[PDB]
């Protein structure tokens, strides 16, 4: 998932059942793949997958378990595979003109491109891409790393393409208000600081800094009102004809407005996040927030002058279970914009 | 503008500010190149490997690196990293 | 099935039956073809097919199966073979003169060949042709091919 190939790939792994890891295994001969292109897999999409049964140098001694492992995996435990270290090579040229491999280590260049760049991962829910982006030391004064901010960033990452004020990655917006942003702590605390001395609060124009993790991730369902409504119902009580939207129109909601979420369009033991805009010019309503789900949670909402967003989790049990509901009600006149809802890891069962 | 302190063969001046390649030359960043499909690229005069990753930034900016590395780490700031 | 001739071939065999993958086999010293010609085969068309009955390093090691595949087997069940890689080297020329293939690896161009080339085939009923023709970039205003 990354932005370069690799070359006799040799990954190490670890087998884990019931919290003892079995064994560790490096690739040999048998398990080494000669080439892995970015967006692609070993074996290709067509083949079976490879087996690994050797821990031995020579692809000669299978991996053994004790009476007790395999008593536990009799009863019903399963085993699980984590990847510690991947070993590769990279391409250069020689002095005769030919491609060179050979003694190229990506190993000898990990670290060093860890510790000076910032993590960024897109997510679009069926693909993932990885990558990192340089940035200064914060307090060298001989570092020339040049700055650039989030969205600049991103755009150099993900070679997106800006048609205006929009953002595409392959024809998805991939725009701020139309994605799912989620950093760590030291993440959060820098964005949240920064923003509160710029003139616009958008964290697209936050300069990027080494050490940040950020993850985008491009929602399951949304609506904007204006070209684009792929939600599994029909929204209840919805007004179209506005021109106060985030983008193009929005939604004056007038009453309560309910939706229906059979539970076979979304997968079970999953943590899902409700997300959307809101604003209020007399800053004086406030909305009720409800959603029948495995668990039933109820919030209250107080707009702002200007457009905030709002995000709310909630979890499922079981495939065939009862449906999903989400309400929103408002005692006055408010405005909703961009209603999305997102999938976050998944809740063990 | 012809001075290259870390000798990645584009000038300080052109790293500082923009610039583009042509015919495999370092060239000033001009606007009007953006109309032709040109990207304006920056990195840093003291450094060869701005990225960290083992192609420098002429190397990456000019594309003489592997064809199947993708054309997002052309650009000095991105890396290429396989994941 | 190319254009160009492979030295020391060495495939990867994945052997699956019934969904499961028995085994991943690397070619090694006894299935190890020196020459393969273009529109050729290893061994010849007079000759008989290669026996690939080891699954170690030094050709001292049989593949097993346990106890459910070999009642599969017999069953009626058959087993699958997929290439999954192969290597080879390609001929250079030296200081010498002398042609040079040790240390001149095809994997090092595979990906860059597939990765600027678009594939058409070939298929006359009887025998089937692979070729790579190089084009642009689409984008790349210094991509110069023709
Ligand atoms: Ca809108
Ligand atoms: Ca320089
Ligand atoms: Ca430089």
């Amino acid at each position: 998932t990354g932005t370069a190939p690799m070359y006799k790939v040799t990954p190490t792994t670890n087998l884990v059942l019931d919290g003892e890891t079995l064994a560790t295994i490096k690739a040999q001969d048998n398990q080494i793949g000669n080439n892995l292109s970015p967006n692609e897999t070993y074996p290709k999409k067509g083949l079976s997958p490879l087996a690994l049964n050797t821990m031995d140098q020579f692809n000669a001694r299978l991996i053994p378990i004790n009476y007790d492992q395999l008593k536990k995996l009799d009863s019903g435990k399963q085993i699980k595979l984590e990847t510690t270290q991947v070993s590769g090579n990279y391409g250069t040229k020689n002095s005769q003109g030919q491609i060179i491999t050979e003694g190229n280590s990506w190993s000898n260049y990990i670290s060093q491109i860890d510790s000076v760049s910032a993590s960024i991962i897109l997510d679009t829910g069926s693909q993932t891409f990885e990558r990192r982006v340089a940035a200064k030391e914060q307090g060298n004064p001989e570092d020339k790393t040049p700055e650039i901010t989030i969205g600049e960033a991103i755009k150099k990452a993900f070679s997106a393409t800006k048609n205006g004020e929009l953002l595409y990655f392959n024809g998805i917006p991939i725009d701020e208000s139309c994605v799912e942003l989620i950093f760590d702590d030291n993440t959060s605390e820098i964005i949240k600081e920064q923003l509160k001395y710029l003139d616009d609060k958008k964290i697209y124009n936050v300069k990027l800094e080494r050490g940040m993790n950020i993850l985008i991730k491009v929602p399951s369902y949304f609506t904007n009102f204006d070209e684009y409504n792929n939600f599994p119902a029909s929204w209840s009580n919805i007004d179209t004809k506005n021109q106060d939207g985030l983008q193009s129109v929005a939604n004056k909601l007038s009453g309560e407005t309910k939706i229906i979420i059979p539970m076979s369009k979304l997968k079970p033991y999953k943590r899902y996040v409700f997300s959307g805009y809101s604003k209020d010019p007399s800053t004086s309503n406030s909305i009720t927030v409800n959603i029948k789900s495995k668990e039933q949670k109820t919030d209250y909402l107080v707009p702002e002058k200007d457009y905030t967003k709002f995000s709310y989790e909630f979890e499922t049990t079981g495939k065939d279970s009862s449906d999903i509901e989400i309400t929103l009600t408002s005692s006055g006149v408010i405005f909703l914009d961009n209603l999305s809802i997102t999938e976050l890891n998944s809740t063990p069962e | 503008e012809d001075l290259d302190t870390d000798n990645d063969n584009i000038p300080d001046a052109y790293e500082k500010n923009g610039y583009t390649i042509k015919d495999s030359i370092a060239v000033k960043w001009n606007d009007s190149f953006a109309e032709q499909g040109y990207k304006k690229y920056v990195s840093s005069y003291l450094e060869s490997n701005t990225a960290g990753d083992p192609y420098t930034d002429y190397q990456k900016a000019s594309g003489s690196i592997d064809k199947a590395i993708k054309l997002e780490a052309r650009d000095p700031l991105v890396a290429a990293y396989p994941v």
